[PDB]
């Protein structure tokens, strides 16, 4: 538990490290504007706007 | 379960316009995201806005693109929105 | 005034089976390559191999990929191979 | 060949640097063998195996 959460913690830090080593970038399609709105959304914590991905449906086929 | 993945309401709605196949791919992207926040190779992902705290990213699922954020502190990945193939 | 772009003979084959619109996107790619060897934002370019001197890059021109090299010392860029959307 | 050609040389170095700061990255289907081969392909300096990209005409409609 305590040992594994530390292990998961370490995994996260390592992953965010490599992220850090990635250069910022866009596609024509994406503007600094829209990016601003995106950070804005990303930090929005109002529930009504979100749903857990795990509660998404499972293929009909 | 490493990371908790959340989807914005409007994305969930847009998701229903997708072919069974594309939807399946999205779910795999979700499954992978929970272990690996930036699956660079498999989804040609790029860091839009990097800021030590939350980062914005763009993933390519083929016929469309998904933009999401990664909150490293809370370990929360949010699917912000979808975009076309990229009109070029 | 900047880089000199070359296309390998084997690639010409793949080019003539390209719809006219996709071919045009390729000629534009060529022209931008003359000034910007790694037009990342424009063609989602990634560095496959970075031997600091001669590098390999993969560019996307819509529904097909373009693999080329940049020789920083010679200022020469070579279009090496053309590839599909890309999964198997 | 001038101070401009020299100015050009600086630009190339800067872009070279930008490329150096970039992380190596590959596509699922691109292998080390393919890379090794592309690499050998790129080393070919046989004038006849290549054609100036600028020899290609902008098509008629």
């Amino acid at each position: 538990g305590d040992v594994l959460k530390e292990l998961e913690r370490l995994k996260v830090e390592i992953q965010r490290l490599e992220a850090m080593l990635m250069p910022e970038e866009r596609d024509e399609d994406i503007t600094e504007e829209e990016i601003a709105e995106l950070l804005e959304l990303a930090r929005d914590e109002d529930p009504e706007n979100w749903i857990d991905a795990e509660e998404l449906p499972e293929p009909e086929d | 379960m490493t990371y908790r993945v959340k989807i914005h309401k409007q994305v969930v709605k847009a998701l229903q316009s997708l072919p069974k196949a594309h939807y399946r791919r999205f779910l795999e992207f979700r499954d992978i995201l929970e272990y690996e926040p930036v699956p660079r190779e498999k989804f040609d992902v790029i860091k839009l806005e990097g800021t030590g705290d939350l980062d914005l990213y763009r993933a390519r699922l083929g016929d469309y693109r998904v933009i999401y954020s990664v909150n490293w502190k809370d370990k929360v990945i949010k699917i912000l929105k979808l975009k076309p193939r990229g009109r070029a």
